[PDB]
DNA sequence: CGGGGGACAGCGCGTACGTGCGTTTAAGCGGTGCTAGAGCTGTCTACGACCAATTGAGCGGCCTCGGCACCGGGATTCTC
DNA sequence: GAGAATCCCGGTGCCGAGGCCGCTCAATTGGTCGTAGACAGCTCTAGCACCGCTTAAACGCACGTACGCGCTGTCCCCCGC
């Protein structure tokens, strides 16, 4: 769904501030995709869960902060 | 060229998509800059763990199965 | 006869005996752990295995894939509330 | 190399034959069966422990085993670990 | 609905005042007419008009309001508006017609309707327009395509040929099917030996050298074999995109009455062309020859491989480098009576290439393995390279233009070494030295060889380069001088080939630059315009059409843009350049061959004059090695010679 | 032949 | 039990979001080409494990003293 | 403004904390033996960068409406005693 180019693009730019230098396997960047989209994926389904629970059909970032506490702090 | 991807390449239409996979109905235009953050965020905490596990080998090169052990504990936790 | 054959079981019991000390899990190790382990393990995953062959079959598709395993595993409740934490690659939702 | 996709074979043709897999599949497999048996032995190895144990027995996994799994896989699998170690056992 | 218009003619007085030279979107090119935004009316793609509108205000502000706009760029206006308006009418002629039909019309009348193609257009356009302008535009368009539709090679008229191959033995005639020129003696002796090479059943390469002849001869081969060899069954051939014009020009010039076809386009185009243009009652396929490009055969691999081919030709036929090529994959799922190879260096760099191609034309015949390889010098090895030689030798045909015809006058070529900048001396320093801190100021090393030697090319190849550098000068950001300046003094290479095209612009002379860098192409081509030069790019980016009007309009003699700029991946391959006397290299790749290449495309049967070639080589730097290792890999075409 | 003990929901997956 | 406040529903208005359309842009795929490090193998030396003896510290029990908590009274502070 | 609640101050009890002493076990010291790890070298491959080409996706703009927000009024419940 999310495309290979621009993630790792982004990925190698991170390391980078670790590193400064890396090296990757594909199969890496694969599996950094799988994992940021299933993450993204339930985290909007937790924020969708919220924006109901306020009678709204549009999100909210206030939703975002609150689920993202709620769950993950 | 004056953009830089990092932000960029994690664009409105794909997170529309994300949004209809999990099944949200509509979004304020505020939202995506959220989640690029959180994304960083989730993004950043993962790969930090992958480059000390790439240290403790000491390769230079990072290896799925390293991705495999910071995703594995990270995930769960998270 | 082999020690999984005289179990009847389908399972390296030699492979998980060893892997018993090699994981440093004990120094000792008693015979029929290693038995009762490989007897739960083809259990598990005949289990899981029979509603993945549904999903498949139910697609019409002789190849199990992730997607026919993803199916089967959040379709029951205890399988995926045991399996709540894991990740299906290119399992879709 | 050290695998179990030709175990996977057996029971898959033991289970549906009718059914192939895709080697992703063949692969989750293998990651799920490692993960099931770490779970299982970490666990197992804590409660002998804990018992001050220095040796692991039927007991302890069959323990274990109901302490990780749902409760009715959990007394299925109890029962299939039992025939089996019973029928190893009395052969 | 709503098409964009051609042209324009007499803001609220912009969108009242005036009047444009409409299309509609289900009518022909010919079918333009002058409208007006009131007459028309709201109407579907009204926006086109709209962005004429803005693309009109523009073009008054740019030719009448703005002051600085000089009179070169007005005349650069004037030519990119009366070469695509040339290029409309081009497509306001038709050029091919596909089939005919006649269609009841709302009045209860019948017209007869030409499915018409146009010129410098393709299959997306064409349409069913009625016959009555066709007969009376091209009546030569009419006969050709009742000839097209009529000449019987098409593959319902062959066999399965492979149970039996006649013997053929070298001639001395001129091919009397050939109406493009004259062959001489080393052309005919191409269709010759491909004649005795495929009586002997095989598949064949060509290398004689790069220009000569090969399209002019490979035509007239495919000719003799579809006459001589009834070979009415579909051939297939496999071209670089920038030459599919090249060859299309040359059967429309050299066998113009043969039914053939270039193969291109969207799916829309592509499938139009295949129901329309091969299926005859839908199978038989209508045509006897198509071009493809390398893509455009995994665009349709299963299609056109469901074809019995009688003969796959290959130009550049390095393409096929390995036998895990995709292409080489897709070829190999064809099946076809015959091979033909065509490349004036038949191998770029290894042994196991030419294995894999012998293995193309004859899998596995040849005992052509690893067992035996390219040690330096060994006995062995070049005594199984003499073997392997003389193996190969009555299935390759190669000569040079000194064997071929003394007339063609030879090439200067010559190094020009020259010394880094301080520029140049730092950065590539901080190279050799690894700082963070240097690539932080302007940021990777992951490639530590592709950093220094796009650097040592030149170090605005790094953004930041450019402020910084033109803020020591202080003065460089202030005028176009004093950037052009702090520009060209940043490389020696640059400071030495300024010298030498002011001394070129005072000799008017003609000139190719190539390199393996587009960015480095762009930095020239800015140098180039704020020098004032005429001069025209091309590189892999430039869609067919501009691509190839640019290269005619460089070939044509009144071509005021002296200089010619090319990207070496695209640029030099295929294409002849004979207006220019003059090639240089900013920087050789690891392959020799490639620049062999490019300096055929200078070097030519068409090239008029003495040429001259220089290499602008860094003093004490890497590409003295790439250039030992390019030579090296010439040692082995020395071998196998 | 590798049957299974649970008595569980079925599924339609198609 | 009584009173007050919050919750809920309905209505109006404006803005934001969604959809369509066209054009631009970068991704996707294939090929080019090379080098780095990945991984494997072999060898040697250091380090830990094991065993035995000795010594000192830590643990357990007891005693004494001080700190903390609770209770009562008065003054301060907030709330209606 | 007045009343109720909260805080501060002082005394006393009660126990726990801190210290001391003696004994036992662990820790330390020394020596031996072997294997694991480290070091070095070689070969293979996968990773990195860039070009060529197609096409689809993304971006920008305009148009429309729907949803969200705020306001108002009524009613019930929960809070406080
Ligand atoms: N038989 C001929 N007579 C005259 N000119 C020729 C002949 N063959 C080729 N040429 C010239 O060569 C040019 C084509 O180069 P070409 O030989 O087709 O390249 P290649 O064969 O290397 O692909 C044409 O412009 C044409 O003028
Ligand atoms: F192919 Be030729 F050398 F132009
Ligand atoms: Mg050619």
């Amino acid at each position: 769904l999310i495309r290979k180019l621009p993630f790792q693009r982004l990925v190698r730019e991170i390391a980078q501030d670790f590193k400064t230098d890396l090296r990757f396997q594909s199969s890496a960047v694969m599996a950094l995709q799988e994992a940021s989209e299933a993450y993204l994926v339930a985290l909007f389904e937790d924020t969708n869960l919220c924006a109901i629970h306020a009678k709204r059909v549009t999100i909210m970032p206030k939703d975002i902060q609150l689920a993202r506490r709620i769950r993950g702090e | 060229k004056v953009l830089r991807d990092n932000i960029q390449g994690i664009t409105k239409p794909a997170i529309r998509r994300l949004a209809r996979r999990g099944g949200v109905k509509r979004i304020s235009g505020l939202i995506y800059e959220e989640t690029r953050g959180v994304l960083k965020v989730f993004l950043e905490n993962v790969i930090r763990d992958a480059v000390t596990y790439t240290e403790h080998a000491k390769r230079k090169t990072v290896t799925a199965m390293d991705v495999v052990y910071a995703l594995k504990r990270q995930g769960r936790t998270l | 006869k082999t020690r999984s054959s005289r179990a009847g079981l389908q399972f390296p019991v030699g492979r998980v005996h060893r892997l018993l000390r090699k994981g440093n899990y004990a120094e000792r190790v008693g015979a029929g752990a290693p038995v009762y382990l490989a007897a739960v393990l083809e259990y598990l995953t005949a289990e899981i295995l029979e509603l993945a062959g549904n999903a498949a079959r139910d697609n019409k598709k002789t190849r199990i894939i992730p997607r026919h395993l993803q199916l089967a595993v959040r379709n029951d409740e205890e399988l995926n509330k045991l399996l709540g934490r894991v990740t299906i690659a290119q399992g879709g939702v | 190399k050290e695998s179990y996709a030709i175990y996977v074979y057996k029971v898959l043709k033991q289970v549906h034959p009718d059914t192939g897999i895709s080697s992703k599949a063949m692969s989750i497999m293998n990651s799920f069966v490692n993960d099931v048996f770490e779970r299982i032995a970490g666990e197992a190895s804590r409660l002998a422990h804990y018992n001050k144990r220095s040796t692991i027995t039927s007991r302890e996994i069959q323990t274990a085993v109901r302490l990780l799994l749902p409760g009715e896989l959990a007394k299925h699998a109890v029962s299939e670990g039992t025939k089996a170690v019973t029928k190893y056992t009395s052969a | 609905g709503i098409d964009i218009v051609i042209n324009h003619r007499l803001l609220n007085n912009c969108k009242e005042n005036y009047e444009f030279l409409i299309k509609w979107t289900d009518e022909s090119h010919l079918h333009n007419t002058w409208e007006t935004y009131e007459s028309i009316g709201q109407v579907r793609g009204l926006k086109r008009l709209d962005n004429y509108c803005k693309q009109f205000i523009i073009e008054d502000q740019q030719v009448r309001l703005d002051p600085y706009v000089t009179a070169e760029d007005i005349e650069i206006m004037d030519m990119e508006r009366e070469r695509r308006l040339d290029e409309f009418e081009e497509f306001h002629v038709p050029e091919r017609i596909i089939d005919s039909q006649r269609a009841s019309l709302e009045d209860g009348t019948s017209q007869l309707q030409y499915l018409v193609k146009w010129r410098r257009l393709n299959y997306d356009e064409a349409t069913w327009e009625n016959a009555t302008d066709i007969v009376k535009l091209a009546p030569e368009q009419v006969k050709h395509f009742q000839n097209r539709e009529n000449s019987k090679i098409l593959p319902q008229y062959s066999s399965n040929y492979t149970s039996q191959r006649p013997r053929f033995e070298k001639l001395s005639v001129q091919p009397p099917f050939i109406k493009g020129g004259e062959l001489r003696d080393f052309q005919l002796t191409g269709i010759n030996w491909m004649a005795f090479l495929w009586s002997k059943g095989d598949n064949g390469i060509l290398a004689d050298e790069m220009g000569l002849g090969k399209t002019v001869q490979t035509v007239a081969f495919i000719s003799w074999l579809i006459f001589a060899r009834r070979q009415n069954g579909p051939h297939i051939i496999v071209v670089p995109l920038s030459t599919m014009p090249a060859w299309l020009d040359t059967f429309e010039k050299w066998a113009p009455d043969l039914n053939c076809i270039c193969y291109m386009g969207n799916q829309k185009s592509r499938d139009t062309i295949r129901e329309y243009e091969f299926y005859t009652n839908p199978k038989t396929m209508k045509f006897n020859v198509l071009l493809t490009t390398y893509e455009y055969i995994l665009k349709d691999r299963a299609e056109l491989g469901s074809i019995k081919w009688q003969f796959m030709a290959v130009d550049e036929a390095h393409r096929l480098k390995n036998a895990e090529s995709s292409l080489y994959e897709s070829l190999n799922s064809f099946k076809v009576a015959n091979r033909m190879l065509i490349t004036g260096t038949p191998l770029q760099n290894n042994i196991k290439e030419l294995a894999a191609l012998v293995n193309f034309l004859m899998p596995g015949r040849f005992t052509i393995d690893q067992e035996i390889d390219f040690e330096n010098q060994d006995e062995e090895q070049e005594e199984y390279i003499h073997d392997l030689h003389r193996r190969i030798q009555p299935f390759i045909l190669r000569r040079l233009k000194k064997d071929v015809e003394k007339s063609l006058p030879s090439k200067t070529e010559r190094i020009l070494r020259v010394e880094l900048s301080d520029v140049q001396t730092e950065y590539y320093k901080n190279i050799l030295t690894k700082n963070y801190s240097a690539l932080t100021a302007g940021f990777s090393l992951l490639n530590i060889m592709n950093e220094l030697k796009k650097a040592s090319n030149h170090p605005y190849l790094f953004d930041n380069a450019e402020e910084r550098v033109l803020q020591k000068f202080g003065d460089g950001k202030m005028t176009r001088e004093n950037v052009l300046r702090g520009l060209i003094m940043s490389s020696g290479k640059m400071v030495l080939l300024d010298q030498l095209l002011t001394r070129l612009k005072k000799d008017g002379h003609r000139v190719l630059i190539f390199s393996q860098m587009v960015r480095m192409l762009d930095i020239l081509g800015d140098y180039l315009s704020i020098k004032g030069i005429n001069f025209q790019r091309l590189d892999g980016t430039v869609p067919s059409a501009q691509r190839r009007i640019s290269i005619d309009h460089f070939n044509s003699p009144d071509s005021n843009d002296f200089v010619f700029l090319l990207s070496t991946r695209a640029g030099g391959l295929g294409i002849n350049l004979m207006t220019a006397d003059t090639v240089v290299i900013f920087d050789s790749d690891w392959n020799p061959q490639a620049d062999l290449q490019a300096m055929a495309r200078a070097h030519r049967i068409g090239q008029k004059n003495h040429v001259m070639v220089y290499r602008l080589v860094s003093k004490d730097t890497v590409e003295e090695e790439v250039l030992e290792r390019a030579r090296k890999k010439m040692i082995l075409e020395y071998a196998i010679i | 032949t590798r049957f299974s003990n649970r008595q569980n929901k079925t599924v339609n997956y198609n």
